[PDB]
């Protein structure tokens, strides 16, 4: 793994192009897990603690 | 100084309460302090009693 | 090409990506002026007491109270009875108590056998 | 728990491969390391996952 | 003695004589002279002047001892004045059940630390009386309810002894 | 936070020191008051790489509805000034 | 009893023979000096209660509801004298004569040994209680709430009055002591099924039970500061004590009546809890937390068993201190900004930072902290109904998290953030203000030390 | 120091009765450790200094 | 002290009462959409569009910074939950459709190789290792009465 | 493990099941088999507070090394030649348990060859 | 609303941050930022309006379709680590009104000095009223933005918390 860490971190240097990936994406948004979960649980939980539970 | 009086104040007072507290209020109360007795070996004598556990039997054992 | 964004409520279209602001038409030149229009002589008015220095306390902001008297006090008096809010309420109020109710009376009923049977364990169980 | 804790050692570890702010690196490898942990305590090696936790 | 050894029995303790092999002393040992130095000793003198004003003034509190009752099952139906104190009696002595079993319960724990990792095999007659006191507790009292009493908990008795004498009676007829 | 408060002065010599290694506009003619559309003739998108070059040389980044609106070397002394509570 | 129902009815000749501007203080130091006289009554003997007389008797389930009672007059004089500042002397000495009123009826019904004499004073609460209300509400829906609080009351406490007397004429005696003697057990025939809800639906009213508390948002909302202290401080108990001694003898027929009170409560518990993440009003969001807590009580008392019991006890004892506290720290920015949305006025504790320490300790215990009291009573609920049924382990901890995100909410969006640019009118915390929260949170996490004396008679 | 903990792991991990696919994870991911732990020498380390001039 | 004149009230069902209610909640009479008239309470309120007050432009100068407001402006109806310390709508960089299927798929192709991974074990070639006095019987709490089956090993 | 292979993409029937090792008759098969002897029989172990599982055979070897410790202390990296005595005798405890797994994987190739051989006999 | 020109230069703006980001490396990025605007330069001379709307609403799709999923952000920019971390030291002024005399003597000179400020507003907000009104459209005010001082000795109307705002770094 180390080998593969210098190897990987040494292509940045060269001045070829990137392709936006999935995966790599996938990895920065630490897997969307903390994008649907904290965005859709929330608007579900307090949308019905209003429309349903309250009104 | 600075040092001394840190030692006086936060260790030596408080733990003047503390062997106090155990040893008088404590400790005169059963189970209040449960120790795991000790581990005993062969070929040791015993402080209380005198007692003497006879050594394990000889070794088949070789080299390396 | 690239595939389009697909917009959801919890994912609002991008403006860039949008086509309502690079058309640039009659009516909406006028109206966009005209938001900002509103929206500045509302900013007029607190901008004034918000400076006045012979003012202590509350200014009084009709928009916030308008929003906590429709939530509350509004809601009753525009509300009749339909099919949507019939069994919208049937299903949210006595449905989750129904549920309720068969998932602790099974569990209970069957603990309750277990125990005139002599087939659980209680053995340790004098806490309750 | 071997199973939770060996996710949990790679799929954070994952999105510590593209992630940029230092405190977040470090971040995510907390959770790598505590999903080795976790990996220990599913072996039935507890006294590792303790010796793990301190050093 | 503070506590009765017939209540708390615990085993005669056993501590090995120190047997050093290396040659490099033993900072635990010197730390040991050290506190019974500037710790044990100004404190022990502190206690023995408290213990000397308690010897002057000595003054005496006894154990409140209550006098048998007639139980419910010896009170008349609805007779309150009978119940009443057969109902008292019975409370005290569930108070006092609750106290041994946590004596019980008190000695199983100490027993598991004092034997260490062989707590699995030298406590077992701890388990044992453990085990058959709360087997005890546990018919008597469980099940009552929050609003138990002495009448309840005789109900759950004869519940008890008509299930046996029930079972004891169609057993010879195996 | 043991950075040195910046100086009025300090900043006026760092937007200058920025617009000196630029290639595009002559050190001899850059000063204090000096326009890029009116002045010394400077392209609109080359103010966007200028506005560029200060945020990266102050840390904050400026917006983009009165970035655009600064083209005077001093203007930018300006804005900056306005937005670290620099007085002296 | 005689011993404080006498210096309570004493408070109001003091009132009115005091001079006209030492109303408050002559009033305030008396009530503290009953409060503390107070004390005595923890006497209690393991196997029988400290009785008085043929009227009044004081067990293990009284005396803490008592002291708390007694306790919370002086609070309640300190939390007024804001409001009831520009009104006349005459006035003023009315509404201190009907909090003490209050008092007088609240102890002599946590200790009346007679059922009947028991519903008379729980009846006469509504009085002092209504009146406080209507008169002294700053708001036009006082006066509706005076209605819903009085009728929602009045629709429940009438059946119990035909049970209460259906009972002495089969039993004989309504005395507290003999039914403990001669309770018989209750068939399971339609009349008797009546007879139960007859003798909890009062009860349940009070609680408030979920569904039957539209009430409590209401009257809770639009009473004055010392209005609303009681309301959701010993009121609310008034049903919980009632619970507690009449399900004496209503086994065992409480083992199938009470599911549907169960699922009420355990779901309600949710619903309630769920509301509070969406008021957009103070005062509001914390009479619906009373309505998320009381829901535990309900299932506590209706399961019977000693963890239950102890459990309620100090379930209902936390609950009035943290609630009271809560209703205080929400009136001092209303006494600033005079306003009860809750986000007109946000990072106040750029402003006030010692009222944001109170507002933190009311939080915690509200989300029940260990070792609080408040996780005390909640946590010994937990362990009982664990064993009523394994299951409700989920509804039980589902409702711990949604506690902890409305009470944190509550204390992120008035105290962190951004302060409100055009009020300017937030002055520092008076000495008066600061006293009424230390107070309220000092007793509270001094029970913690020895909470022996607030678990209930089957301790 | 990790050596006396993280390694002994391993060799009890790999040599015992163990989940197949749970084994794997822990490995990869202990090839991830070295990955995102050189990001952070090679990108705070290493190469040209990025970061401002009045520093 | 607001009168029943500026604050809301119910659905406008003529052209002239939705332009008062235009101009009593300071809207673009074009730009006053009412809520649907299904019955379940909302009245003559403007139905703003549901974008979180995180997606305001943050360098604007606001009456309100931390919620993003103007002195004035209409609130949205669930202004208390599009606030930035909740539900968030901000435009993401993968469409919501795309990352639902990615974090999906993950989370079952893992689950799916546990359980293959779990009736397929991997372990090394050893036998029951051996304990001494049938098995360590006395020491594994078992009763001194009663006496197992002999249980023996042998060398190898 | 390699032998893994053999018993999930290859045959099945070879491999021995490591909860099911040998239920094979008793030690008939090898000439004179032995009993493994026991140093510290009962008492021993049960003093030095063992751990449930340590005391397999090697007790006495792990009651020595624990006696140096006591003793060495604070001599810490004393006691190194103790340990490897210790551990070398579970080493030969790990080939012994070791030796049964070829041992009966090798019984289970020769009875599948009878198994073969009647089964095409005819 | 934008102009066409402004938002051309937003997403030139954007695409260098984002490009920077990719690219990490300063030597990469001159090689890679002078090809983007190399690429800007050559419809710089487009004169259409109909084509450079086309092109624009292609050049917003092909940015945003390369976007870094996690650009840099300036640790004080609204999304960096430290937006609004100060915000609690940032206290307002009025608070000054409710000092204690006992505090306040603490520093004579600082409120004596105010006392000048709260004359040079009080006297002069009477003025900055009438400024206002005087230059405003019967109707209303239609902008943002206001008149400057037009004579001497009167200061902008409305300067009072646009001057003392709190100080970003109080402590
Ligand atoms: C008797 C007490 C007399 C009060 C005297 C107070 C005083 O004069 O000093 C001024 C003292 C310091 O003055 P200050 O510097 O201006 O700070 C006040 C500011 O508001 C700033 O306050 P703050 O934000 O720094 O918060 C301070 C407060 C709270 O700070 C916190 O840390 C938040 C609470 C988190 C605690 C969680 C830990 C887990 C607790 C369980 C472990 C036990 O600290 C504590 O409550 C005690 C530390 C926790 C123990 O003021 C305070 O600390 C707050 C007011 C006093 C509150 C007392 C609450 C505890 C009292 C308990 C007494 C009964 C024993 C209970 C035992 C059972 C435990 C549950
Ligand atoms: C493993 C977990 C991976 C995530 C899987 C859950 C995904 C849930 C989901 O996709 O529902 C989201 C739903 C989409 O509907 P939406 O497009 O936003 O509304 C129509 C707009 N034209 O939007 C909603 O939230 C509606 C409620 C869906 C409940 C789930
Ligand atoms: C349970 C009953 C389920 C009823 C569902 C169907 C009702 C229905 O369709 O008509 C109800 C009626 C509307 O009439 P409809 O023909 O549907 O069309 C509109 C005409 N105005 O609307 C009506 O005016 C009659 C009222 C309908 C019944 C109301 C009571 C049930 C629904 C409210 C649930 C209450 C929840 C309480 C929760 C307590 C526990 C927490
Ligand atoms: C047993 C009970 C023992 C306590 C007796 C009750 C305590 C009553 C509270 C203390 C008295 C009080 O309320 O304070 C008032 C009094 C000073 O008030 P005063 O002198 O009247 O000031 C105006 C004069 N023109 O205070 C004093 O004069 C105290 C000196
Ligand atoms: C145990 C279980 C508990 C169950 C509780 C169920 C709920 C109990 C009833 C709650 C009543 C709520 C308060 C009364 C409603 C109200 O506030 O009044 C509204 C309405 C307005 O009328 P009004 O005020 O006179 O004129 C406007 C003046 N500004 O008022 C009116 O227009 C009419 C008011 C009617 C009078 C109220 C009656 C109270 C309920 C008892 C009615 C009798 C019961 C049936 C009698 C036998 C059968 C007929
Ligand atoms: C919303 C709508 C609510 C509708 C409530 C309807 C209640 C009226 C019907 C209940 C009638 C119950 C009753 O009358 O019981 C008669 C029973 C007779 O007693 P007994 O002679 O001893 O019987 C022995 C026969 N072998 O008497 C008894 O044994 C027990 C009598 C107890 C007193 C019953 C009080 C009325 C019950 C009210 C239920 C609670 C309602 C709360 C809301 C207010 C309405
Ligand atoms: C908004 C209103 C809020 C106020 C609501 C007030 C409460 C509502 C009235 C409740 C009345 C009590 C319920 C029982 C009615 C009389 C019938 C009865 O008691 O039957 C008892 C029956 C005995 O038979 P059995 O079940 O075999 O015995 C062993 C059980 N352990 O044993 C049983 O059958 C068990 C009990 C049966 C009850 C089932 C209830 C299921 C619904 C629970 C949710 C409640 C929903 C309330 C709806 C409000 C609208
Ligand atoms: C959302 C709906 C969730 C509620 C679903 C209820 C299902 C009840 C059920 O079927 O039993 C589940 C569980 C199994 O426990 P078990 O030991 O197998 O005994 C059999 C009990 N039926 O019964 C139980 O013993 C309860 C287990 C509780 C687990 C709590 C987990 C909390 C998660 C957060
Ligand atoms: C013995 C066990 C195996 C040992 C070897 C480890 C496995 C081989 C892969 C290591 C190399 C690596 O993942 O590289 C990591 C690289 C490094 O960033 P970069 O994109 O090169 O540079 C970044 C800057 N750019 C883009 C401008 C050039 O990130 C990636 O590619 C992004 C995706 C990483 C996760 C992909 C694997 C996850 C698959 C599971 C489902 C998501
Ligand atoms: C027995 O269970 C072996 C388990 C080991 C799994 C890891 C295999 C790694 C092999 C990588 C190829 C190396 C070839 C020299
Ligand atoms: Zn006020």
């Amino acid at each position: 793994g180390f080998i593969l860490a210098l190897e990987i971190s040494n292509m940045t240097k060269n001045l070829k192009y990137h392709y936006p990936s999935n995966a790599f994406k996938f990895s920065t948004l630490l897997g969307y897990f903390p994008t649907i979960m904290h965005r859709l649980a929330p608007y579900m939980n307090l949308s019905m603690s209003q429309k349903s539970a309250s009104s | 100084y600075r040092h001394s009086i840190f030692a006086f104040t936060h260790v030596l007072i408080p733990v003047w309460i503390i062997h106090y507290y155990l040893k008088y209020h404590v400790t005169t109360k059963p189970y209040t302090i449960v120790e795991k007795k000790p581990r005993i070996f062969p070929g040791d004598t015993i402080l209380e009693t005198g007692e003497v556990i006879p050594p394990m039997k000889e070794f088949p054992d070789q080299h390396h | 090409s690239f595939p389009k964004y697909e917009a959801s409520r919890l994912s609002s279209l991008p403006t860039t990506l949008d086509p309502a602001e690079y058309d640039i038409s009659s009516e909406t030149r006028k109206a966009q002026a005209e938001r900002l229009a509103i929206r500045s002589r509302l900013k007029r008015e607190y901008q004034l007491q918000y400076y006045d220095p012979s003012r202590r306390g509350v200014i009084e902001d009709p928009a916030l109270v308008r929003w906590t008297y429709a939530r509350s006090a509004n809601i009753y008096p525009n509300f009749r009875p339909n099919t949507k809010t019939s069994l919208l309420g049937a299903l949210f109020g006595i449905g989750p108590l129904v549920f309720w109710y068969y998932v602790f009376k099974t569990d209970r009923d069957r603990k309750e056998k277990l125990i005139q049977e002599g087939k659980l364990d209680r053995t340790f169980n004098i806490s309750y | 728990t071997l199973c939770l804790g060996a996710i949990t050692t790679l799929f954070t570890a994952m999105c510590a491969l593209t992630q940029n702010d230092i405190k977040k690196i470090i971040a995510f490898s907390t959770s790598s390391q505590l999903g080795l942990m976790m990996v220990t305590i599913g072996i039935n090696q507890p006294y590792l996952a303790f010796l793990h936790i301190c050093t | 003695d503070s506590w009765d050894k017939d209540v708390y029995p615990e085993p005669p303790r056993r501590t090995p004589a120190p047997s050093p092999q290396t040659s490099l002393p033993n900072p635990i040992t010197y730390l040991t002279k050290a506190f019974d130095l500037l710790v044990d000793r100004p404190v022990t003198l502190v206690r023995e002047f408290i213990e000397r004003q308690h010897a002057k003034n000595k003054y005496y509190y006894y154990h409140r001892e209550f006098r048998r009752v007639p139980d419910i099952t010896e009170c008349q139906e609805k007779d309150v004045l009978c119940m009443f104190e057969a109902e008292m009696q019975w409370r005290r002595d569930y108070k006092v059940d609750q106290e041994i079993v946590n004596i019980i319960q008190e000695r199983l724990k100490a027993c598991q630390q004092r034997e260490g990792e062989s707590h699995r095999q030298n406590c077992a007659k701890e388990l044992e009386q453990f085990t058959q006191v709360v087997k005890a507790y546990q018919d008597r009292y469980h099940d009552l309810g929050a609003h138990y009493s002495a009448r309840k908990c005789l109900a759950k008795q004869k519940q008890r002894m008509l299930a046996e004498r029930k079972a004891a009676k169609e057993a010879a007829a195996a | 936070s043991d950075a040195p408060p910046l100086t009025l002065e300090g900043i006026k010599d760092r937007v200058l020191y920025v617009l000196k290694l630029y290639d595009k506009i002559d050190p001899e003619k850059l000063s204090v008051n000096s326009h890029f559309m009116k002045d010394l003739g400077l392209d609109s998108l080359d103010q966007v790489e200028i506005i560029m070059a200060m945020e990266d040389e102050f840390g904050f980044e400026i917006p983009d509805i009165d970035a655009e609106k600064l083209m005077c070397p001093q203007e930018i002394v300006d804005y900056i000034a306005d937005k670290k509570d620099v007085y002296e | 009893m005689l011993k404080y129902i006498i210096p309570t009815i004493m408070l109001m000749p003091l009132t009115w023979l005091s001079k006209n501007n030492m109303i408050w203080v002559n009033s305030t130091a008396h009530s503290l000096l009953i409060s503390f006289t107070s004390l005595l009554l923890m006497n209690q003997f393991g196997d029988n209660s400290l009785n008085f007389s043929l009227l009044f008797f004081s067990d293990s389930l009284s005396t803490p509801l008592l002291i708390l009672t007694m306790w919370l007059l002086p609070l309640m004089l300190m939390a007024s004298q804001h409001h009831l500042s520009k009104e006349n002397l005459t006035r003023k000495k009315l509404f201190i004569t009907m909090l003490i009123s209050l008092q007088l009826f609240l102890i002599m019904t946590f200790t009346a040994m007679e059922l009947i004499l028991f519903y008379i004073l729980f009846e006469a609460t509504l009085v002092p209680t209504l009146i406080i209300i209507t008169r002294w509400g700053n708001q036009t829906e006082r006066l509706n709430a005076g209605l819903y609080f009085l009728f929602y009351t009045l629709a429940g406490s009438l059946p119990l009055l035909v049970a209460l007397i259906y009972i002495q004429n089969t039993v004989g005696s309504l005395n507290f002591l003999m039914l403990q003697y001669w309770v018989q057990p209750v068939h399971n025939s339609w009349s008797n099924v009546f007879m139960w809800l007859a003798c909890m639906m009062a009860f349940m009213v009070k609680m408030p039970l979920y569904g039957l508390h539209l009430w409590l948002p209401k009257a809770h909302v639009e009473a004055p500061i010392a209005g609303s202290m009681v309301l959701a401080a010993v009121l609310l108990k008034l049903g919980g004590y009632g619970m507690l001694r009449i399900t004496l003898i209503l086994n065992p027929m409480t083992d199938f009546m009470a599911y549907p009170f169960i699922m009420l409560s355990l779901w309600g518990m949710i619903m309630t809890s769920s509301i509070c993440l969406r008021q957009t009003d103070l005062k509001s969001l914390i009479a619906y937390s009373s309505v998320s807590h009381m829901a535990l009580v309900i299932v506590a008392i209706l399961i019977q068993t000693p963890w239950s019991y102890m459990g309620a006890t100090a379930l209902m004892i936390a609950h009035g201190l943290t609630s009271s506290m809560l209703f205080c720290l929400a009136n001092s920015n209303y006494e600033r900004i005079h306003s009860r949305t809750m986000i007109l006025a946000r990072g106040l504790q750029t402003l006030l930072p010692l009222m944001a320490t109170w507002w933190l300790l009311a939080s915690l215990t509200n989300l029940a902290l260990p070792p609080t009291i408040n996780l005390i009573g909640e946590l010994f609920v937990v362990m009982s109904t664990f064993s009523w049924s394994n299951i409700t382990i989920i509804l039980m901890g589902v409702n711990m998290v949604i506690t902890a995100l409305y009470s944190l909410y509550m204390l992120i969006m008035t105290q962190r953030g951004k302060y409100t640019y055009h009020i300017n009118n937030i002055s520092p915390s008076f000495t008066r203000e600061n006293a009424l929260m230390s107070l309220h949170i000092l007793p509270l996490l001094l029970l913690t030390l020895n909470p022996k004396i607030i678990l209930g008679p089957l301790y | 120091t990790g050596f006396y903990s993280k390694d002994l792991i391993i060799e009890a991990a790999n040599t015992s009765y163990t989940n197949a696919w749970a084994l794997l994870m822990t490995l990869i991911a202990t090839s991830f450790t070295a990955i995102y732990s050189t990001r952070i020498i090679f990108f705070a380390l290493l190469g040209q200094p990025r970061f401002p001039t009045l520093v | 002290h607001i009168t029943k004149d500026m604050l809301p009230g119910p659905y406008p069902k003529t052209p002239e009462e939705r332009a008062a209610a235009a101009k009593k909640y300071n809207m673009r009479v074009e730009d006053y959409e009412p809520y649907p008239d299904d019955g379940t309470g909302y009245g003559d309120y403007p139905k703003l569009p549901d974008r979180s007050q995180q997606e305001r432009d943050p360098w604007y100068d606001w009456d309100h910074p931390d919620l993003r407001l103007n002195w004035g402006e209409p609130m949205h109806w669930d202004l208390d939950m599009y606030i930035r310390n909740r539900v968030d709508t901000s435009p993401t960089p993968v469409n919501w459709n795309l990352m639902c299927k990615h974090l999906f798929g993950f989370v079952a192709f893992m689950l799916f190789m546990f359980w293959v991974g779990e009736t397929y074990p991997a372990y090394q070639p050893v036998g029951p290792k051996q304990y001494p006095y049938n098995n360590l019987y006395l020491e594994r709490g078992g009763d001194p009465n009663k006496e197992p089956e002999p249980v023996v090993h042998y060398e190898i | 493990g390699a032998h893994l292979a053999r018993r999930y993409l290859g045959d099945a029937s070879v491999e021995p099941d490591p909860l099911r090792m040998p239920t094979f008759p008793p030690d008939y098969g090898f000439p004179e088999r032995k009993e493994r002897e026991m140093v510290a029989t009962q008492q021993e172990m049960n003093d030095a507070q063992l751990v449930l599982q340590q005391r397999d055979y090697c007790a006495h070897y792990l009651i020595r090394f624990l006696k140096c410790k006591r003793d060495s202390f604070p001599n810490f990296l004393a006691c190194k030649h103790e340990r490897h005595d210790w551990d070398y005798c579970e080493h030969l405890d790990y080939v012994k348990r070791m030796k049964e797994f070829e041992r009966e994987r090798r019984l289970l190739q020769r009875k599948k060859r009878r198994e073969q051989r009647e089964a095409d006999m005819a | 609303y934008l102009t066409h020109q402004q938002k051309v230069l937003r997403l030139y703006k954007r695409a260098l941050r984002h490009l920077e980001s990719w690219c990490i490396h300063r030597d990469k990025y001159r090689y890679f930022a002078c090809l983007l605007r190399a690429r800007f330069d050559e419809h710089k001379n487009e004169k259409d309006m109909v084509k450079a709307t086309q092109l624009l609403r292609e050049a917003e799709e092909e940015f945003w379709h390369g976007q870094h999923p996690q650009p840099y952000i300036f640790p004080e920019s609204p999304g960096g680590t430290s937006y609004e971390r100060y915000e609690c030291y940032k206290v307002p002024e009025w608070c000054l009104d409710d000092w204690h005399p006992s505090e306040k003597a603490m520093y004579p000179d600082y409120f004596a000095k105010r006392e000048q400020w709260k004359k040079l507003r009080r006297e002069s907000w009477e003025r900055e009223v009438k400024q206002l009104q005087e230059e405003t459209p019967v109707g209303g005010p239609r902008t943002e933005a206001l008149p400057p001082a037009r004579k001497q000795g009167d200061l902008p109307p409305l300067w009072w918390h646009i001057v003392t705002r709190p100080r970003e770094r109080p402590m």
